[PDB]
């Protein structure tokens, strides 16, 4: 809640709106970044029909985690390095997220340096 | 206030006929008298593999008791109804219908038996 | 089988065969062996016997036969007997269309339930099929009301060439 | 048709020279045959409908209607020699002679060709019902009832007659089929609009539209039991079945005029349920509850649309069987209390509990239950309302509710709570009575196991 | 102290707090006693009928057809066509009349303006 | 049985009538209030004022126990109206107004501060979820024949 | 009848503290705040005006009504509980039993005879009770809703036959 | 101790 | 095609069976409860293969075994679904009944009519499969009003009892008004998509179905026991103990929500739907959770719960949650059912008492009710490591990580917070605290059948969330590291009200006096909800009806306007044609006055 509060509270425009937001190129500000790569493959994808919701960039971990558990049956204990494997790149992925969220947060502190300072002349 | 004589005589003379009547209320040792009925033999074996009071026979009659509810009751539906269903419903178009399982790389499918390929690297994360 | 795969497609059945590498076997295996032996086994061998009695005396029965006859725009105006002809023709035809988009409704139903969470991605094909004939549907009989006839159904198709004719001669020059 | 005509003119020498003891037996069994053989009449050709003769034919529309009614004979013979167990031997005959008249008109109403021919029968049906009602009718406003429904029915029937012969003159046959086939376009003109409006108010009369719906509560509630039946179950029929006639050549100047009908019906079918909230008598609360369901069969003919019409169809039948039994019932409860206030004998589910049960599932059907046909024929009519007009669903939506109130009301305040102490007289139940609502259930089931029979010609 | 519930519509005035019963008067206890003897006439002969073996079918009870008549027969003969009841008539009996037909016939054209128009669904409304 | 005195009759003019009234209606001329004479019908009937079946002795021998009603008592035109089972005439512990203002002012709040509550939305301060092969165009109601626009997203 | 002073503050001590069990929930304090209020009560009996007694039950009434609990305990079995006319739809009339078919009868022979007799008793008794209530009656009209006894020997109390055949507490 | 059963008449 | 589809058409076909034998009078009526019982476990068994072949393939088919209608365009036909919603429904549902009537089985030994009791609870079970089970809304809509007036006729069991019967009918008005949103959902799928099977409209993409979303939404809300149609339930709770173990307690609660699951793929596409969910099931929550903070008794407060849980089951659903809401279900069905029966059973150890000011003290008096009791409430209120959590926590992560509102958040933590107070409260009440019971002391658990009843329940409620949890694939992406204050805010909700309910339990115990607040007195009316909306509303509708629209109109105007008017009309001059006084002069002098009126007045002539 505090982004919340610095944005409904304070200045809207300080914080990131979380519709539109990177409001920025990726390339513009970030140093020249590199199209986050696909380890699973679309006929691998909707070959196992995963949800469209569970259709993400970290798949490859949950179909494997699903060829091991159709394999393992009735151990429901077992694939749990696996599951674990797809918390952590989830985590890697929302960890990209909030990286977003922070460069779109920074660039916008950066914005509003170049709106006034520029504006300062008058 | 006021449970004056006059209401008395009532009330206890009341209570005389209803305490009667109550008593008149409860059977006697012939009811229920009830009509002749006939009795299957099954049953007569059935209830004399029950009084002999032995432990292995009374739970082998309920174990009855409960194989004659699975053929009556759990085994003649797998029979009529995959009866209809293998013969009538599934013989005709879409009446059954089921989603392609979900194939995974690095699995066999029985027809082809080609082996799904795998798929690249796994970005090797560690915690 | 007894539909082909013409009149009600059916992508191909590929299921997988996964190794149980884990110690503990599955057990939905033995359910379906004993479900084979103490039940199909006697409900196929029933089957056998009944289907033998069937094949003993087999009566044949064909499909009925239409031959057509002159439609109710040949139809000369008032003329009641090829007014029923062209009558009874067309009320076939339009029995004949419902269950042609009912064929096409239960084809893509399937296609729905064979491709599963990928229906949206993987039913478009047939969609568009769907699509197709319940749009030309509308325009051949819907809004005919409670007492359709062929002559208002002309009527209807009548309505919609002189529509489209004139649209396109005033769009084109 | 005559394989069930000739019986049925037959039907009336047995009982007319029976004797003193087997009028009752005879009839009753006879007519159960003439039912037996007017089931076969539900084998329909695809589109053609059956022609039998010249004057003659019957469709999937008319097949079920008669049926209907060749089913209901006995069923007035059942429930009748209850309360004419104490008359003379003649007049008995002559009650089951108006009931054989009664069915041998409707017979020929359902299956008459010309159109004049299915006024003739439609309106003649009046003659044996007004004697039922007044001569063995036992409440006071009887006589009032014959006179209120006899002119309710007449003031629209003599307008549709001019309009019949007018389109005689001018169409050359009111043949069905000729009419049909040769139908031609209607223009708005004004002597055209009163040509509908007369060609539809009779029907509407006999539907009834709200309103002119007066002659049901003066007489249903007023009729002996048979009368009150064979009215409720398809008497009132008989103006549908007209109206789903007659639009072939009443179109498409409905539409324009279908305004103010169509919402007096959905407006109506409110303030008549409403009216079955706050009842005092068994009977009337049926006939308001005729009403509602009557008047949404109206909503479905004006619609003019096929699952429009397969749901009309469908209410007709299942509410012609409902409100028979309903009646039925309170006619049992009536006679063992020789009252018909709904709040003298109450409490009755435990000293009965086989009327219990014929109440419940007679108020289940009556709320429409799903899938009974009573619930699919109310349904496809809301959903070609809603193709209609989105906001009728709100009406219709009330509708039910208010229905189901009082479909479950009147089994609270006669069954569901405490029985009288002062009376003595219910004894226990007659099986006569619970074998008559036997044969007024099972049919109702059955034919919800196979609806495509009485979902109509559209089908 | 806190105030006192005032009577509503559909809850009276509690008997706890009627003051008819506190500020008692000759005359109250009077009507309040001949209204006991009357009543107890009326439970005396009830329970005569009543516990009479031979009594058989219904005690009729006269207040009951009393209550139907008034509220079946009475209501038409006693109707005095009041400026009063005339209002209420045109109110409820024609008065959503218009309303009803109003809102009806404004849908029904705003989507006959669509559909010849071209702006509506019409993809798979081919049952209707 | 009954003839024509216990049939309710006309409106009561004359105090003579409100009396002849009264011992139709088995009660005593102060009990005997007529309706009101507006045309509405009743007339001769005596106003029972509003009280509904649930404020009546619940230990008293009513000849009638299932609603509390005793033998040729008059009852009210709106009987089936106040009756146990529909609408009840007792009175409430809570005042009938406040209670009204409290439950319309309750539910008023409700919808008043989630007016506000809802364009103040909580979010947490996570990035746009991206998603493979543009976003998901064409596994999600995708046209092959149109080009997929490039949704491609960066590392971050 | 009519409503003494005496009964309108017996039936105020019994809501009152009713009302009190409800509110103060456990037993100790039930115990004490009961005691402390029969003070309250009984500290001013000598209110020699009977207005003036009635305007000190009018607070009592007024304060009670404002602070009664918002959901006073009623027993199950008693009217306003849990098992209030629960056993209506198990109660049956007593005269169902002279409809019981011969076979129903005899199934159950030495009840109907017992009934037989009591049915006897009723007969004789119809008229002598008749008899009974017309000479004791209030001259010209029953005065009050009391009902007249059996002075004599033998005689039924006239209107016995209901109270003494009502359903059983516990019909089952 | 079991007490008497007055119930209709079910025998119809 | 191999054995699924069979066996899970007999595990419906074999319990079908009992009600036939039923009415076909060859069931013996004296052994036939223990008959239900037995058909409902066997059932259970043949349950939980289904179960069995879905977890090791993930098999899901649909059968259109028979074919009902055709109507030129929709082939109507009865059909059914095996997916995962109805697959894993089927065995717990078929747990909970066979263990709660068996529980009844020793709680329902006094009605005479036992026989149709044990029917009842069957036939509400056959209407539940066809609706969990339902493949077309039609089938959906056949076991909503089934389950409707089933519970109808079960809560007014006792129909002697006059509140019985008004609770029914108010429990019957309230789903009658939630089922116009369901006939409006039919008509639009019926009309705009021509589909009436699950398959075809989610097939067809329909991405606009706004109406038709809000009226599954009201029939949701109808049948839930939703805000505005909420009080049904406490009303149904005047029935069977038994029938509130197993309809209304997390049974036939759940069909709008599980309508609402069933309808989840269309459900995303409108977010006004989702936003309307949050705030019915948020408000549900607050309003049935502190009704039950201050009310007395034991049932209705289980019932208060209940809703609160419903209210808080398809806020999840608002945030698109359907897979850890249908996983939620389970333990609504486990613990709440549990502690239904131990209500159950505290209720017939002391002589049917049930208002908790009259017991106490009953902790050492009876200790395995008692150990039911808490752990009933230690699922419940979700501590860790056992059934009751295995959804809450997510459910409360759900609604934290997530785009939705203030007060959609709000009232879910503070409805936790409530939960736990009566959740201690009750056990303060009944079992700890001081003997409030009478005197005679017939508390008592020796029966068989309780303690087998209970104890499945028991061993349901400590591993069953784990069995399920465990073994289902993951239907929505797990939310991974995030902020942790808002991860544990769950549990500490819960024990602050603890610990405030633990000092006000205490308030009852020191001596001083307790002041009448109107707060408490506003929770004690359920918010006046039933007060004045079960009374004014409906003064008007029937007032209206009777004085005006059976009377103003119908018997006074509609007479006046056709029948009567025409009748004194031809009375009134009919009379003055009719009673001329029959003299020769007169007659002759108006024979007189038509002939020149004839000749040329009106010009006859020309
Ligand atoms: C995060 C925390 C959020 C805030 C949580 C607030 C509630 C905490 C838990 C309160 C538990 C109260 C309780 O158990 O009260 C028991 C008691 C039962 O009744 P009784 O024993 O009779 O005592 C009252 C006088 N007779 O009843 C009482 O004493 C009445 C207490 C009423 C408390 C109402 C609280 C409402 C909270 C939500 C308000 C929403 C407003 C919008
Ligand atoms: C620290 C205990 C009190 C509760 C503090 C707030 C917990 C919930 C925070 C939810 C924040 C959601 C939005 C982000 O930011």
């Amino acid at each position: 809640g505090a982004h919340l509060a610095r944005r409904y509270l304070g200045d809207a425009s300080k914080e990131p709106d979380p519709l539109r937001m990177p409001t920025f190129p990726p390339d513009y500000g970030f140093p020249e970044r590199k199209e986050r790569e696909m380890v699973a493959t679309q006929q691998e994808m909707n070959d196992a029909q995963l949800m469209l919701q569970q259709r993400d960039y970290c798949a490859h971990y949950l179909i494997q985690l699903l060829k091991c558990k159709r394999d393992s049956f009735p151990n429901f204990l077992a694939c749990k390095h696996e599951q674990h494997d797809w918390d952590y790149c989830e985590h890697l992925d929302y960890v990209k997220r909030m990286k977003e969220f922070e460069r779109e947060r920074r660039l916008l502190q950066r914005k509003k340096r170049r709106e006034q300072r520029e504006a300062e002349m008058a | 206030s006021g449970y004056t004589p006059d209401e008395k005589l009532r009330l206890q003379q009341l209570r005389e006929l209803r305490r009667r009547w109550l008593k008149d209320q409860e059977l006697s040792p012939r009811e229920p008298v009830l009509p002749p009925r006939r009795v299957w033999p099954m049953e007569q074996f059935w209830n004399k593999f029950l009084q002999d009071g032995a432990p292995w026979k009374n739970v082998i009659y309920k174990t009855y008791r409960h194989s004659i509810f699975a053929v009556t009751h759990v085994l003649i539906p797998v029979w009529i109804i995959h009866y209809y269903l293998k013969y009538h419903v599934t013989a005709k178009p879409y009446t059954v219908v089921e989603r392609k399982p979900r194939i995974f790389p690095g699995d066999t499918i029985l027809e082809t038996g080609e082996v799904i390929p795998l798929m690249k690297e796994f970005p090797d994360q560690h915690h | 089988d007894s539909w082909d795969k013409d009149v009600y497609p059916e992508p191909p059945r590929r299921t997988p065969a996964p190794a149980p590498q884990t110690s503990l076997p599955n057990p939905v295996t033995y359910l379906t062996k004993i479900f084979d032996l103490l039940v199909d086994r006697p409900v196929t061998l029933a089957r056998e016997f009944i289907e033998q009695q069937h094949a003993k005396n087999r009566y044949y029965y064909y499909h009925r036969e239409f031959r057509r006859v002159p439609d109710i725009t040949e139809c000369e105006e008032k003329d009641i007997l090829c007014m029923f002809e062209a009558e009874m023709q067309w009320r076939r035809d339009y029995k004949v269309d419902q269950e042609i988009v009912n064929i096409i409704q239960e084809r893509l139903k399937a296609c729905q339930q064979r491709e599963g969470e990928s229906y949206r991605q993987n039913c478009a094909k047939e969609l568009e099929q769907f699509t197709q004939v319940s749009k030309a549907f509308q325009d051949r009989y819907s809004d005919l009301g409670a007492h359709y006839s062929a002559r208002k159904c002309l009527a209807k198709q009548k309505q919609r060439m002189l529509a489209e004719r004139k649209a396109a001669k005033e769009a084109a020059a | 048709m005559l394989k069930i005509i000739i019986p049925t003119t037959m039907l009336l020498p047995m009982t007319w020279m029976s004797k003193h003891n087997m009028i009752w037996i005879n009839a009753t069994v006879h007519s159960l045959l003439i039912s037996l053989i007017s089931l076969s009449l539900l084998n329909q050709l695809g589109e053609n409908s059956l022609n039998f003769s010249l004057t003659f034919f019957s469709d999937s529309l008319s097949a079920p209607l008669l049926v209907l009614t060749t089913w209901l004979l006995p069923l007035m013979l059942m429930a009748s020699q209850s309360h004419l167990s104490k008359e003379t031997t003649t007049r008995k005959k002559l009650y089951i002679t108006m009931l054989i008249l009664l069915q041998l008109f409707l017979i020929m109403t359902f299956t008459a060709t010309e159109l004049i021919l299915f006024y003739i029968l439609f309106e003649a049906t009046l003659v044996p019902t007004l004697i039922i009602i007044t001569r063995w009718g036992n409440q006071t406003e009887r006589l009032n009832a014959g006179l209120y429904f006899l002119f309710y029915t007449l003031a629209g029937s003599l307008p549709l007659l001019v309009a019949l012969v007018y389109i005689q003159n001018t169409t050359g046959s009111l043949n069905f089929l000729i009419i049909h086939y040769w139908s031609h376009p209607l223009s708005n003109s004004w002597s055209n609009i009163f040509m509908w409006l007369a060609c539809i108010m009779a029907f509407m009369v006999k539907m009834p539209l709200y309103g002119l719906h007066l002659w049901l509560p003066k007489a249903h509630v007023e009729a002996p039991i048979a009368g009150s039946m064979v009215l409720a179950a398809v008497l009132l029929k008989l103006g549908g079945y007209g109206m789903m006639r007659i639009t072939t050549i009443l179109n498409p100047l409905t539409n324009y005029m279908a305004y103010p009908f169509l919402m007096l019906s959905m407006w109506g079918m409110i303030m008549t349920s409403s009216i079955c909230l706050r009842q005092t008598d068994l009977k009337s609360l049926i006939a308001y509850s005729s009403v509602s369901h009557m008047a949404l069969v109206i909503v479905a003919i004006m619609i003019q649309t096929p699952w429009s019409f397969m749901g009309a169809t469908a209410l007709m039948i299942a509410h012609g069987l409902t409100s028979s039994m309903l009646f039925c019932l309170a006619n049992t409860n009536y006679e063992r209390v020789h009252s018909r206030t709904m709040i003298l004998a109450r409490g009755l589910q435990t000293l009965l509990p086989l009327m219990a049960t014929w109440w419940l599932m007679a108020s289940l059907t009556n709320l429409a239950l799903p899938p009974s046909i009573n619930l699919i024929g109310e349904l496809f009519i809301i959903t070609a309302s809603f193709s209609w007009s989105n906001i009728t669903i709100i009406l219709m939506g009330m509708n039910m509710m208010i229905t189901a109130l009082y479909s479950l009301y009147m089994l609270i305040t006669t069954q569901r709570g405490k029985y009288t102490h002062h009376i003595n007289n219910i004894k226990a139940s007659f099986t006569r009575e619970n074998a008559l609502m036997a044969l007024h259930i099972l049919p109702l089931l059955l034919l919800t196991l196979n609806p495509k029979m009485i979902l109509g010609p559209l089908y | 102290s806190f105030p006192k519930y005032k009577p509503s519509r559909l809850a009276t005035l509690p008997a706890t707090l009627d003051p008819a019963e506190y500020d008692i008067s000759p005359e109250t206890r009077k009507a309040q006693a001949e209204r006991l003897a009357i009543r107890s006439r009326l439970k005396r002969e009830y329970l005569l009928q009543y516990n009479d073996p031979n009594r058989l079918g219904v005690i009729e009870d006269p207040a009951l057809i009393r209550w139907t008549y008034a509220r079946s027969a009475n209501i038409y003969p006693n109707f005095r066509p009041t400026p009063k009841t005339s209002l209420l008539g045109a109110l409820f009996g024609i008065g959503p009349l218009f309303f009803w037909y109003y809102v009806f016939k404004t849908d029904r054209d705003k989507k006959e303006k669509l559909i010849q128009e071209g702006k509506l669904d019409q993809t798979f409304n081919i049952s209707y | 049985h009954v003839t024509k005195d216990m049939f309710p009759g006309p409106y009561p003019k004359t105090p003579e009538e409100r009396a002849a009234a009264a011992k139709k209606y088995n009660m005593r001329v102060e009990d005997y209030e007529p309706y009101p004479d507006d045309g509405m019908g009743y007339g001769d009937y005596p106003k029972l004022p509003d009280r509904s079946q649930q404020e009546r002795d619940p230990w008293y021998d009513w000849d009638h126990p299932d609603l509390r009603l005793n033998w040729g008592e008059p009852i009210h035109w709106d009987l089936d109206m106040y009756i146990r089972n529909r609408v009840d005439t007792s009175p409430t512990p809570v005042s009938w107004n406040t209670m009204c203002k409290h439950l319309s002012g309750f539910v008023a709040f409700m919808l008043f501060m989630f007016w506000v509550g809802e364009i103040y939305p909580s979010y947490q301060p996570v990035g746009p979820k991206q998603y493979p092969y543009n976003d998901l165009y064409l596994e999600r109601g995708g046209d092959p024949t149109k080009e997929p626009e490039p949704v491609v997203h960066y590392e971050i | 009848a009519y409503l003494t002073h005496q009964q309108k503050v017996l039936r105020l001590y019994k809501r009152a503290l009713r009302h009190l069990e409800s509110w103060c929930v456990h037993r100790d304090k039930y115990r004490y705040f009961a005691c402390l209020m029969r003070a309250r009560f009984d500290e001013h009996k000598n209110e020699k005006d009977m207005v003036k007694a009635t305007q000190l039950l009018r607070q009592a009434e007024e304060e009670f009504w404002y602070g009664q609990h918002p959901q006073p305990y009623i027993f199950p079995e008693s009217p306003g509980g849990t098992s209030y006319e629960r056993y209506e739809c198990y109660k049956v009339p007593e005269w169902c039993l002279d409809d019981w078919h011969p076979s129903e009868k005899a199934m159950y022979p030495d009840y109907f005879a017992k009934r037989e007799q009591w049915k006897r008793l009723r007969r004789e008794s119809w008229e002598r009770e008749v008899k009974q209530l017309q000479e004791e009656t209030p001259p010209g009209g029953p005065r009050t809703e009391a009902l007249p006894p059996a002075r004599k020997e033998g005689d039924l109390p006239p209107l016995w036959w209901h109270i003494v055949t009502r359903p059983r507490e516990r019909p089952m | 101790k079991r007490l008497f059963i007055i119930k209709p008449s079910g025998f119809y | 095609m191999n054995p699924f589809a069979s066996l899970t058409l007999t595990t419906l076909i074999i319990l079908t069976i009992p009600i036939m034998m039923s009415n076909s009078n060859i069931y013996k009526t004296n052994l036939y409860p223990n008959y239900v019982k037995t058909t409902v476990s066997y059932a259970f068994t043949l349950s939980l293969v289904p179960l069995l072949m879905f977890m090791h393939t993930g098999q899901e088919m649909i059968i259109s075994n028979w074919h009902w209608m055709t109507l030129q365009t929709v082939e109507l036909s009865l059909s059914f679904k095996m997916d995962y919603f109805s697959v894993m429904f089927i065995p717990v549902a078929l747990f909970v009944t066979w263990s709660i009537m068996e529980f009844s089985m020793w709680y329902m030994h006094s009605d005479p009519f036992i026989n149709r009791f044990f029917k009842y609870l069957v036939l509400f079970l056959i209407t539940m499969m066809i609706l969990v089970t339902a493949n077309n809304l039609f089938q959906l809509f056949i076991g909503w009003e089934g389950v409707g007036i089933m519970s109808f006729l079960l809560i007014g069991w006792w129909h002697g009892r006059t509140d019985a019967n008004t609770a029914a009918l108010q429990a019957i008005l309230y789903n009658r008004i939630g089922d116009i949103g369901f006939v409006l959902s039919m008509a639009w799928f019926l009309t705009h998509s021509n589909a009436w099977d699950l398959q075809q409209i989610f097939m067809l993409n329909n991405e606009c179905p706004n109406m038709p979303l809000i009226g599954l939404l009201l029939a949701a809300a109808g049948k839930s026991a939703q805000f505005g149609l909420h009080p049904w339930l406490p009303s149904a709770m005047e029935g069977p103990t038994p029938v509130s173990a197993l309809l209304h307690s997390s049974t036939m609660v759940v069909a709008g929500v599980f309508l609402l699951i069933r309808f989840y793929p269309l459900m995303e596409t409108n977010k006004l739907v989702q936003t309307m969910t949050l705030c019915l099931g948020a408000i549900t929550t607050l309003f049935t959770a502190l009704c039950a903070i201050t009310q007395n008794d034991i049932k209705k407060i289980v019932a208060f719960s209940t809703s609160s849980q419903l209210g808080l089951m398809m806020v999840t659903i608002g945030i698109n949650q359907p897979h850890l809401a249908f996983l939620h279900i389970c333990m609504h069905a486990f613990f709440k059912a549990m502690l239904f029966m131990c209500s159950g059973s505290i209720i017939h150890s002391l002589n049917d008492e049930q208002d908790i000011r009259k017991m106490g003290g009953l902790y050492k008096a009876m200790p395995f009710t008692t150990t039911a009791l808490i752990i009933g409430s230690l699922a419940l209120t979700g501590m860790p490591y056992l059934t009751g959590f295995y959804s809450k926590d997510l459910i409360i992560e759900a609604v934290n990580m997530s785009y939705t509102n203030a007060w959609a958040l709000l009232m879910t933590l503070i409805a936790t917070s409530l939960t736990a107070a009566y959740s201690t409260r009750i056990i303060f009440f009944a079992f700890l605290g001081k003997p409030r019971f009478p005197p005679l002391v017939l508390i008592n658990e020796n029966n068989p059948l309780l303690i087998n009843s209970i104890k499945r329940l028991l061993i349901g409620s400590i591993f069953a969330g784990f069995i399920i949890s465990n073994n289902i694939p993951p239907m929505t992406v797990p939310n991974t590291t995030m902020p942790l204050y808002m991860k544990m805010t769950a549990l500490i909700v819960t024990i602050m009200g603890f610990m405030l309910a633990l000092e006000l339990n205490n308030t009852t115990y020191y001596l001083k006096f307790k002041y009448p607040s109107q707060t408490y007195k506003f929770s004690n009316m359920l918010g006046y909800y039933p007060s004045i909306m079960h009374r004014l509303p409906t003064y008007h509708n029937l007032s209206m009806s009777q004085k005006s629209a059976s009377s103003l109109l119908d018997l006074i105007w509609l007479e006046t306007i056709l029948p009567k008017t025409t009748s004194f009309i031809q009375m009134k001059m009919s009379i003055m044609v009719s009673n001329q006084k029959g003299l020769i002069k007169l007659y002759f002098l108006s024979f007189l006055i038509t002939i020149m009126i004839s000749m040329t007045l009106f010009n006859y002539h020309e």
